[PDB]
């Protein structure tokens, strides 16, 4: 079974300082390709995982992708889908009126 | 009859048959070229130059950390690998410039520029000089159907007005296709160090689906900000030192810089018909998962073997049929015995019986180079194809002795293999696999060889050089370029302004020079841009409408020259077949042959007598025309005068040539009653 | 106007490595517009054969494309591009300008090529229970013989004579005989003998009683 | 997928018929032929009518030496291929099966065995070959009907041991072989449906 | 007479060209199915 996701967006609540992360929890927690490989991890599915992102319509292009990796005979079963993420408050600051 | 349409249906459903089976082995698997390469490594630009060049010997981590960007020094570095803010290891290759950019070229403003990820500048750049290094106009693939299917990740960001600063660092930067304006579907993948290939895989589909014509596949990196080198520092994973040792006594998995790749791919069918330029061809691909592993980050050999094999049987070939595998190397304590035993497992029991399988690995020459790493090996092995060679770098010398090495038919690469053409077409294979869990595999192969050519110029010919674009860049400067990039050591002809791809529709500025002996480029036309020439045509174009409509004059009665020339009657075919077919039209009324008088041969009238003069310019201007029509340019609204409303008439078409000669003789002789 | 039909007779092959059949014919199969009518059949041990490929090469649906079929005129040919281990049967070709055609006849065979053997003969004598039941019987197994060539002369000469034979059984290409003489002891009183020639042993290996 | 329902078989006993059809699905009888092979034991195959039958013609097209003795008959419009066998023959035991086809034998499908002959019995013979100087086996000579079992100490060791069909040979004597073969307690029981004989066998020189 | 032998070669030509068209329609246009679905929501949706 294979893993298709689209999501990219601010890291946490970022900002903040490191402290001792000697296993690297610091790193491999905000990675947007991280995603996908910690779903195939826990689940242990062995097809392919995409974490793609071409901004509001991801999610529709992942579909698509899923499609072709069915009709190929190459997964048996497909998990598309779309996460925002609710991310610490910004975004509206920048929208400068327009 | 009865006994002939079955026979007719038999035939008809043997040739469908036959066509559908080739239709469907078309689809499941079908020969992808590789057209074009373009690339930019830390240290010097792309192909030869940084490559054959460098790869023969080696080198780089010239450290260096860089001083242009911010990066506050002395506090980054610290010996104590437990300290908390800083990082040992000062070493590591970087680019020579990452803040270069021309803005105004592709018309883009400062203020915009500026608040740009360097990863984008550089992608444009990359992509124009791919595209220019295929024989293809960037002007024609507007409108067409290409798409880009890149792998790109976010590093770093300004933490430093209306727009921008929400849409530079967008990752998803598809802007290329908004610049040279193609319409195939933009793609930006991220799967960790293995991207660029599976971002590869997809373009193949597409390829294969007729959904697209021409793909762009590549990746990029710019380390904007210090980082990682930190983050990995307090891991205890980075060491010092940090060339990357692959398959031998060291562990540093050294995080190498930045690094910008790019290569064209078209289905080899088209390339053929097109007739574009063929370097490798690859077919077949794979894909898979590590799965549920003993840890998040840890390879697993179970799933490199099936991924391995996986592969193989997509393409159709067996495990014997490859000479060459490019390996993932990343030099570590773990990694490199688990890719050495897994290769063993797949590739090894009994390979040939004295062929070894050559192993290799460019990131122990040029580092790890992030998300881009494995289309870099793209890059190594097309070239081992094109020189009959195997870069074999790989410094070093005492191999791991964890792994069984002995007891095998995989050799290392320790010095140098002729890889010369002949029987046994070559093949070659490439592997990726990412932090995430993700594996690709891929194979390649020769181009077939279809290379005779032939030889012809030489002779006078005169023959145009209009300059290598002169266009939008600064209205001057650049011309400096084009002057010296016209330097010639041994060479002729190198048609420029020919479909050749440096056309560039010559944006703007434009110049030009007609000869035949030599350069002279380095002539007046170089100091064209603080100065001026002598004979040579330079023109302040601004392309204000790209086709131009087109009128042409037709009065004469006064030129009288004395010989309308006659070494463009014997070498330009058209002039002299139109100069003899008014001859032949006008022949069987006057005795006067308009060629004879035109070449001067002995016996022929002088240029007195009206009853001459006045046909003879006639039987010029016409075939003028003819000869500018020959190249393009087509009138519209001819409003000559004089005698030569008739001409203008014939060019438009309204009149005969026999009648127009006629009515021209018949009126030259009338008048010729009245003189003085 | 009957056309014969012909093959090599004997192919032994190996996994992986490519194989090639020959067959030919007394006159040209071909018609009005070609399409030589020319038919290939297999038959795997133990099932009824089944279609391989028609009209040349026209390889029907089903069959895996590692089969391929060429030749026009008087002579045809069939192309393995890699043999494995799923495919023994026995192959025939098949004309169609007539009808009346009976059987294929001697076709041809498929088997595992391997390094030749030796047979080891073992001759055991008639026991008391057939002697003083009814006739005799001694046996003269071969014990893996490979390859073929089989023969037995009895020397004494020998008028009725019965035998069996080995397939492609388990390992290594095992092949045995055995004889099932039937004959009083009165009338075997007077000799005490089998004799064994192999392609591969080269001397006549020969038992008494 | 299907199509191929080929039942029937016995002894028959020289001088009586037989109820051979194969039953059909899935395609359409009209547009068809049925042909007809039979396979004999250690032999060629070969047609068993010549069929060529059925279709817009339905004819019937008897093969070369039958002459109405096989009685093509061949019932058709049943979804059946019935052909009768009276009047049968000792030399005709062979298995028979359909085709869907004329001339193009492409699909095939389980053939009967049909047997029409008695000989032989259900006599072991447990024959010991007495080794001088490795082998060992037991030549039981009548055996039918069969088929007969054979095993060696009701299990225990079973590498070398070879089943070895024989040839029904002249006056129909059926007859096995084991030929067990061992280096330097043996027994070779032999299981049969109407009763059992379950006797050993020593080997001496 | 040959009409017998064409027909049937015919048929089996169309039979097999059916199996090709028929591999080539589930090559490119395969319909898919959708199973079951998830989704969180603004306010209290979940389900």
């Amino acid at each position: 079974t294979g893993v298709f996701l689209g999501v990219a967006k601010f890291g946490y609540g970022e900002d903040t300082a490191a402290a001792e992360d000697v296993e690297g929890y610091s790193v491999t927690g905000v990675a947007p390709a991280v995603a996908s490989g910690r779903i195939s991890y826990t689940m242990g599915l062995e097809g392919p995982s995409i974490s793609v992102d071409t901004a509001c319509s991801s999610s529709l292009v992942a579909l698509h992708l899923a499609v072709e990796s069915l009709r190929k005979g190459e997964s048996s079963m497909a998990v598309v889908g779309g996460a925002a993420v609710m991310a610490t408050p910004g975004v509206f600051v920048d929208f400068s009126r327009q | 009859t009865d006994s002939e349409k079955v026979a007719e249906y038999l035939r008809r459903a043997t040739l469908d048959l036959r066509a559908a089976r080739q239709r469907i082995r078309e689809l499941e698997s079908d020969p992808i070229a590789i057209v074009s390469m373009a690339c930019r490594l830390p240290g010097g630009v792309n192909t030869p130059q940084r490559l054959w060049e460098l790869l023969r010997e080696g080198g780089e981590t010239l450290s260096g950390f860089p001083t242009d960007r911010g990066w506050d020094l002395a506090r980054l570095h610290h010996p104590d690998p437990d300290n908390p803010g800083t990082s040992y290891v000062d070493k590591g290759g970087f680019l020579d410039d990452a803040a270069g950019f021309d803005a105004e070229f592709f018309g883009v403003s400062p203020r915009e520029a500026a608040a740009m990820d360097p990863q984008q500048r550089l992608l444009l750049e990359t992509s124009w000089e791919l595209v220019e290094n295929a024989g293809i106009d960037p002007h024609s693939l507007r409108g067409t159907a290409t798409g880009v299917f890149l792998g790109v990740a976010k590093f770093g960001y300004g933490e430093d007005g209306y727009s921008v600063t929400g849409v530079a660092p967008a990752v998803a930067s598809g802007r290329i296709s908004y610049t040279m304006g193609l319409e195939g579907p933009s793609i930006s993948v991220d799967t960790a160090c293995s991207s660029s290939l599976v971002a590869l895989h997809l373009a193949v589909e597409s390829l294969r689906k007729g959904e697209s014509s021409m793909a762009v596949v590549g990746g990029a990196a710019v380390m904007a900000t210090p980082g990682v080198f930190v983050d990995f520092s307090r891991q205890r994973a980075l060491a010092a030192d940090g060339r990357s040792k692959a398959f031998g006594a060291g562990a540093d998995g050294f995080g190498f810089s930045e690094g910008v790749t790019l290569v064209l791919l078209e289905r080899l069918s088209e390339a053929r018909r097109n007739g574009h330029e063929v370097l490798a061809v690859v077919r077949g691909s794979a894909l898979n998962q590590d799965g549920a592993s003993n840890g998040l980050s840890a390879p697993s050999g179970p799933a490199q073997r099936r991924v391995i094999r996986q592969a193989l049987e997509s393409c159709g070939l067996e495990p014997g049929d490859v000479d060459a595998v490019e390996a993932h190397g990343t030099g570590t304590a773990l990694g490199d015995p688990i890719e050495a035993n897994a290769l063993l497992d797949t590739y090894g029991r009994d390979r040939d019986a004295d062929r070894p399988l050559w192993l290799g690995s460019v990131k122990s020459n040029i580092g790890h180079t992030q998300a881009a790493a494995g289309v870099t090996g793209l890059l190594k092995v097309v070239l081992a194809l094109r020189n009959g060679e195997l870069p074999a770098t790989l410094h070093v010398e005492e191999p791991t002795p964890h792994v069984d090495w002995s007891s095998g038919g995989v050799a290392l690469l320790a010095g140098n293999q002729p890889w010369r053409r002949g029987e046994r077409t070559r093949r070659a294979a490439v592997s990726a696999f990412g932090i995430s869990g993700t594996n690709a595999h891929v194979i390649v192969e020769e181009a077939p060889e279809r290379e005779h050519r032939e030889t012809t110029a030489h002779d006078g010919r005169p023959v145009p050089l209009v300059v290598s674009a002169r266009t939008t860049a600064a209205l001057r400067a650049q011309a400096a370029q084009i002057a010296e990039l016209l330097e010639r050591p041994d060479a002729d002809l190198a048609g420029v302004g020919l479909g050749l791809a440096t056309t560039r529709a010559r944006h703007e500025h434009r110049a030009a020079v007609v000869a035949s002996t030599r350069e002279e480029a380095v002539r007046g036309l170089r100091e064209i841009a603080a100065g001026a020439a002598t004979a040579d045509a330079v023109v302040e174009g601004v392309t204000e409408v790209d086709g131009r409509n087109v009128v042409f004059l037709f009065p004469g009665q006064g030129s009288q020259w004395a010989g309308m020339g006659a070494e463009l009657l014997s070498s330009s075919p058209v002039f002299a077949g139109k100069i003899r077919a008014c001859d032949e039209s006008m022949a069987p009324m006057q005795d006067w042959k308009v060629s004879d008088v035109l070449r001067q041969a002995p016996g022929a009238p002088g240029l007195d007598r009206v009853d001459v003069v006045q046909p003879v310019l006639f039987a010029v201007m016409v075939s003028l025309a003819e000869l500018w029509r020959s190249y393009g340019v087509e009138p519209a609204a001819v409003v000559g005068h004089s005698q030569g409303e008739i001409a203008a008439a014939h060019v438009a078409g309204a009149l005969t040539l026999e009648d127009a000669a006629k009515l021209v003789v018949g009126r030259s002789r009338l008048m010729r009653s009245l003189s003085g | 106007d009957v056309v014969m039909t012909q093959s090599p007779l004997s192919l032994p092959v190996t996994p992986g490595e490519p194989a090639s059949i020959s067959c030919r014919s007394s006159q040209s199969l071909l018609h009005s517009n070609g399409y030589n009518y020319l038919d290939w059949y297999l038959q795997k041990p133990g099932q009824s054969p089944q279609l391989l490929i028609y009209l040349g090469s026209n390889r029907a649906s089903g069959v895996p494309d590692r089969f391929s079929g060429s030749g026009s005129g008087t002579d045809f040919t069939l192309k393995i591009s890699r043999v494995e281990a799923e495919d023994v049967g026995v192959y025939y070709c098949m004309q169609s300008l007539q009808t009346p055609r009976l059987t294929f006849g001697p076709g041809t065979k498929v088997d595992i090529k391997r390094t030749v053997a030796a047979p080891s003969v073992f001759i055991f004598p008639p026991s008391d229970e057939q002697l003083k039941s009814g006739t005799a019987s001694v046996v003269c197994l071969l014990n893996n013989f490979y390859p073929r060539g089989a023969k037995v002369q009895w020397k004494v000469q020998s008028g009725n004579s019965q035998e069996s034979v080995t397939e492609q059984d388990s390992k290594d290409s095992t092949y045995s005989l055995s004889s099932t003489l039937t004959l009083s002891k009165a009338d075997y009183e007077k000799h005490k003998a089998c004799e064994v020639t192999h392609q591969g042993l080269s001397s006549p290996v020969t038992k008494s009683f | 997928e299907v199509q191929l329902v080929q039942s029937g078989g016995g002894l028959v006993q020289p001088g009586r018929s037989l109820r051979l059809s194969c039953t059909a699905s899935g395609f359409t009888f009209g547009d068809y032929a049925m042909s007809w092979v039979r396979q004999a034991p250690g032999k060629g195959l070969e047609w068993v009518g010549f069929i060529r039958s059925k279709a817009y013609g339905g004819t019937t097209e008897y093969a070369a030496s039958v002459k109405g003795r096989f009685t093509i008959s061949r019932d058709d419009s049943k979804s059946i291929a019935y052909l009768q066998m009276n009047s049968l023959k000792t030399e005709d035991t062979a298995v028979y099966y359909c085709t869907r086809g004329g001339t193009l034998f492409d699909y095939w499908g389980q053939g009967t065995l049909v047997t029409v002959s008695s000989a032989s019995t259900k006599g072991p013979s447990v024959f010991p070959l007495a080794p001088s100087s490795a082998a060992l086996g037991c030549l039981v000579k009548d055996y039918f009907p069969e088929p007969v079992t054979v095993s060696w100490n009701s299990g225990a060791l079973t590498s070398g041991v070879h089943t070895f069909p024989a040839v029904l040979q002249s006056s129909g004597l059926y007859s096995l072989s084991s030929v067990v073969t061992v280096p330097s307690t043996y027994i070779c029981n032999v299981n049969h449906k109407p009763s059992n004989t379950k006797v050993d066998k020593k080997v001496e020189p």
